[PDB]
């Protein structure tokens, strides 16, 4: 398994493939990794599937409950500290996952989130059994100077590359670019597969 | 002799207290609301008094989710931590079974809430009534709540100070699928006509949903337009 | 000087609390139920005022579960809480056991709970009654209870308003073997004239069991049917 | 000034609330047992009204195991409860020694159920006396028990509305060794005499039980046979 | 004004609830002991009734364990429990310490107990006194106990109805160490005097304890001898 | 009557007990503020006595945090515990959450603090009325709370002795988006005119804060110049 | 109006119900301490009733531990907890420690646990006064305490009925270094004077402990030596 | 009708239970305190009455630690307990933090303790007021309390019987950076004038501290000197 | 990951680099380590992040509450202490921390503070994975007669050395100087980096 949050200008992206396995067995191959969890932001799921699931449902009202009470959309660095608490708290019986939460306040961000609370911000990071094949070409072809298209076709070539030398990442890659202008989307899988194709890549 | 303690029925079977506690609601402002077409809408008489009030702040009709919003009558204070309660009260199903599925549960919640300190001794009852109002899985839903716990879903109807006459209005002239834009005609006139002793409707506050889709609060112009 | 305060025998060994509290269900709607052929029904009258009320959503037999079902008669937010708890104690005795084989069980525990607020000081008692009907292991069965706890099983009883009538009408007119459809015809007969002081009988709620399935409500056409 | 509240001796040493109580078992239905032959009986008066009750099912003596059963008197829910408790507080000795060996345990824990009511502040006593007979390891064994607390074991005795009277009664006539049948004809004589203000005995409930076997209860044709 | 609550001194530094208390214990029987030659002796007046009590079942000298017993006056109900907590809390010294060494211990646990309701608030006082007698590793020994808690050693004393009457016999004609058969004499003598203003001593219940070994209970004839 | 006793709706549906609190704070000192050009400020009429006091150390505008300010009128002690709540209780949501977002967060928490005394039985509410004011993620907001647990957020208010006077001056020459030099000015205007029945309108305490950055108290100079 | 109920300060400041305790304690004997040479003194009237009594049981200088001992006045019952609650307070002081050095801060327990039911709501107060006597690691020391809780220390003192007298005598008559011969005299003395407006001293209670050793309980006929 | 019950507003906003507290406080000693060139001195008026009392051991001025020191005035026992209580708080900051930084905190946190008996139902209020006096982190510094929890920093001040007097003495003759000497001069007069309307200033009680050093408790000559 | 303060004279410096890694995969490069706790004083964090980051809203909080209360700033051997406390509190279940606490109050302290609540003083103290380098460089050349100049020249050689011989130290060396004059005061990424490429050090 394997997600992806990048930063620029004035957008985040974020995307995951969706095989979801027991070992070698691939039991799942259409799970879902990528949610939205407010108008503005979402987050990306990886490790236990019990665990994370709770943990975005928690979340997810958590936010709601939050803006109906405080009138504004919760800012992302308070979400990243949210989460960091919850999970910390509870480090030496941890929720044995690993989020990576992306969205977009005053300015773009995305957190990535440990098991022990441990929250840090990058201007992209990934996560997953297929990381550090994407953190490759992410370090080799990432720019801060593209245009959220690029992004997305970038993003793509990260995941697809991970899922050649990761047995445990595979299925349909889908993302989500979330912008100020027209809040968090989902990309359509048609236009997504078309990509892939005209990338020349496969899967 | 029966009527300074709460705790206790009367020799002929009532709760004084609880009535007592109905009494504060009645001089609580005016709602109503009825379900329409393929929803249901709110409509609360925002009675303004001073320049110096912050105009919207005031907010009668509150959200609980996204899909489901409630007007009060009665004691603000209660009114206020009553709402709170059902907000965590409808994260907490949402969280546990993925989905609010059925809203008239959540109203049953809050109502033992409510029922508890009908009979628990020490301590005051919520001198409160409300509504609630939204679309769940059976779809568009009606409910109603007094202090006593007691609740039931409604095609239309009303609470605080003009609800008998507002209601008999409707009583009246409910038309049963009248699309929105008449639904909320024929409300505000009903509103109108009942606490209208008073001439001048003022502003009121109004908020409705559509089966399919989300909440949506009627902004200045457009209630003026009605209005 | 005896009659102000719930806790506590009166010189003459009563609990005046439990008294006014009984005073309370009299007061409440009228309802009954008997066994018959091979189950046995439930039958409410249900009295209804405004055109803005949502009709059957009054429902005043409520199901514990597919097989068992009661009414109530009293303060109605203490018989809704009553309610739900049986339910849930329904639901308890299945997931232990796998199965509510004794009914009597049932009510028993919620009587239980009635009778703790009969003398555990600061807390007012039920102020309602009902009755249990269905059919269990041993068979169709029949159950009232009080305010006081007190729980007793029948071949036909009442309870309510007119309790005193059309208890005496089955009293007289009561046909033990009674096939369904000449059953539910002497209950809407008697309940008719008790109550009928008033002359129109309005519409009645109905539903019965029958040994070897589950509840049936009865549809508003086929009890008008009878009516 | 001294008899409105339980809580508290009076100037003279006395529980006005537990006396209050007293009254109300006196105005019970009348009971009474004793030893005879080999074993010992229980003989309650089961004064009926109605034709739409359902009989037996207004079973006054009751069992709490196949070798004990008790009978009661008092406010009637309070009875109900106080009969359960004793039958589960009867199981526990069972499941921890396996063997209910004194009786006369049994009945001292329900009893100091009922003691403890006497003195913890906040909490109405039991309105109820009852009598427990059955043998155990001893033998046959007959006890009595008041609102108080208090316990005693008899050779015979009676309990309920007719006590003085039919206590009286075997007072004098009781025979020690009366063999069976004719202890039952001696009592259903003595509960006659006394309740008998009013002629007719009507249909009395009796069951016994002898060394060697479990209880039986005796059929409407047998009692009829000695009334 | 001052002595309708248990709660709380009067002006004048009295607990009225626990008078109050004291009442209830002079209308009780009267009972006495007496240390004598190398043992220590009880003895109770057990006035009866009815012919239909079961004679010696109501036994007033109770066994606290083989080497200790007690006699009691005052409310009835709460001498038993009372009892009965000092028979656990003596098995308690046992178990622990392998041996109830010093007896005067296990009448101070007992009066704690009772002057815990002395003063925490919600709870009535133990309407009784009592007196416990056996011989320890001190030797023979003797206490007394009053619902306040209070506890006292002696050489002889009374307790119940004719308290002040047998202690001033004793008070003068007391025989430092009359052996046993004397003793028991003296003692009955002086009961008699007492509570004998009614002639007839009836059957008194007896029974005594010699250092070196075990309680010994006076049987009817035995008693009767010196009688 | 209904008067004596804060438990507890009145015939009227009003919490007497809130009512006598909510006279404890008129008579507290007056204090008013006002959102102005990009800010927000704060001011308190400092009424002193004695030469012995300390002067300053009877701050009555008190920081909860850098962002956010708040200033009470009633009774002193509830007010500095209320106070003191607040401030830990904004802690709490700076180490969850990292951030204290909204402000109206941190009062209704307080509120809800107050609200709870308004029903649970055995405890006398908060005789005190403060308001909040500062800059949070939404930007400058004001808010006021009273007994009752009731708040509301303002563009110009104030509270204390003086608030009817002070406030309607403000209904009438508030201005919108005035700028701090003119905003203080207005502000000590109306807080004179209202309080200044006694001509001297001594040393009052002023700060603000303006968006972008913290609070800052003005020194008895500067207010010293708008004096 | 101000003088039923211990709860709660009076107009002017007073908690009355301490002060109807205080009255309890002056009924209680009388008794006194002081310091002399090189240790201190406790005496106590051991005032006799019946020939009845067995004599010496009724201690009424009781040791805490071979150090130190105590005399107490006022409710007999409350007197023997408080005392009891000391030694196992001692003991712990003991063992966590290994040694109780400082002898006031034992005395300081056993106050505050009196000062506890001073504010505590639902509990009576202890009705009784004690003085606390021994040598500690600071040397010999004397101790009084009130059911207030209120503690000092003296260099003599008295309590319980005659303590006005008794002290005035000391206050006059007191003697900084006597040796105990003569402490002793001028305490029996000054005990004397006081309670002797009835003439006969009777047998006093005295004990003593110096410096360097263990307390000493004066002997029968060496108390009759001063006498 | 509003002055018997200490829990509750008062219909004009105040509680009157803590007001009859403050009557108590008023009828205690008096004392006084104030900073001066570089510390602060507490000075006490030890009024003494018996030659009979342990002079000293009636220490009014006590001590919390080496660096602070505290003076009360009300009812003695809720005086003391409420010292210990800072004591140990004292401590508790002590050993978390390594050091008692903040004195302002400490009567902070004992202030609030008081101020919980203020609104938490069954339980009287703290009948003391007392100043803390001593030297911190930040300097030197001057706090008083109330029974309400009112606390304040002062410059001088007094607190007991002739506050009023005394206060008013300071208010005018009060000089800034008086040196010590000079300072205890002006206090000791301003006592002397107020409390001396009996002529006699007897022996005050006089204690200091100065900014880099621990308390200073003046012997019996020394403060003779200035008296 | 290596943190080190140092006292002189009327100051206090107090410096990080700030490289986030997981065993050998460096995962995040720009991580924080140096924060303001006070006006005047910082702390420096060091182990597993979920714990140190807790530790430090904690210690923030507390701090402010403090202030306002008692109307001074705590104490540097005060806040020491507090700390302290806490730790060692929950030795049996502790934050898996290395804590070193800075700042000026009556005069400059730099603490040093280990997961069981362990508190000492010292005139300098390096905290880290790279500890020993900048303990070695330090213990070389420091010398309690210099400016506050010389000083976080010092600070950012030591630190650079320990990026030489430490693969868990890297990225850039950020510095804040705290003096009582102008408070605490974090210098310009800019300036750091100037005054690495004028000593001739590296990255």
């Amino acid at each position: 398994t394997t997600t992806v949050g990048i930063t620029l200008k004035d957008a985040v992206i974020m995307a995951t493939e969706r095989r979801v396995t027991m070992e070698n067995f691939i039991m799942h191959k259409n799970g879902k990794k990528l949610f939205q969890i407010d108008t503005y932001t979402g987050m990306t799921i990886a490790g236990l599937v019990g665990d994370a699931q709770v943990l975005v449902r928690y979340m997810k009202a958590e936010l709601e409950l939050y803006r109906l009470q405080r009138r504004v959309n919760m800012p992302i660095e308070a979400v990243a500290t949210l989460l960091s608490n919850m999970l910390n708290q509870v480090k030496y019986m941890p929720y044995m996952v690993q989020l990576l939460v992306g969205g977009i306040d005053t300015a773009p961000h995305v957190f990535s989130i440990d098991a022990a609370g441990g929250s840090v911000e990058d201007i992209y990071a990934s996560t997953g059994s297929g990381s550090p094949f994407v953190y490759g070409v992410l370090e080799s072809q990432y720019s801060e100077k593209m245009t959220v298209d690029e992004g997305v076709d970038l993003v793509i070539r990260a995941i697809s590359a991970a899922k050649q030398r990761d047995s445990a990442s595979g299925g349909m890659i889908d993302v989500a670019v979330i912008t100020r202008k027209d809040g968090y989307v989902q990309l359509p899988t048609d236009q997504i597969e078309s990509r892939i194709r005209k990338l020349g890549l496969i899967l | 002799a029966y009527d300074r303690a709460i705790t206790v029925f009367s020799p002929d079977g009532r709760l004084f207290q609880v009535e007592y506690a109905r009494e504060a609601v009645k001089k609580g402002s005016t709602a109503l609301g009825m379900k329409f077409a393929n929803g249901v809408l709110l409509i609360s008489d925002k009675k303004v008094r001073s320049r110096l009030i912050e105009q919207n702040s005031i907010e009668k009709i509150q959200l609980i989710d996204d899909y489901v919003a409630a007007v009060t009558s009665g004691l603000v204070a209660d009114a206020r931590v009553l709402v709170d309660f059902a907000r965590i009260s409808a994260q907490q199903e949402k969280v546990t079974y993925g989905s609010l599925v059925n809203i008239e549960n959540l109203v049953k919640r809050v109502a033992d809430q409510m029922q508890q300190y009908t009979q628990y001794g020490g301590v005051r009852p919520y001198g409160v009534s409300l509504i609630f109002a939204g679309i769940d899985q059976i779809g568009p839903r009606l409910f109603d709540c007094d202090p006593a716990g007691t609740i039931n879903e409604y095609k239309a109807t009303a609470i605080g100070s003009g609800k008998d006459a507002v209601v008999s209005f409707l009583e009246r002239e409910y038309k049963e699928n009248l699309p929105e834009k008449e639904a909320v005609t024929l409300g505000i006139k009903a509103l109108k006509s009942s606490l209208e002793e008073g001439e001048e409707l003022k502003a009121p506050e109004i908020a409705s949903i559509t089966v399919g889709n989300k909440y949506r609060i009627y902004d200045q112009e457009e209630v003026k337009k009605f209005l």
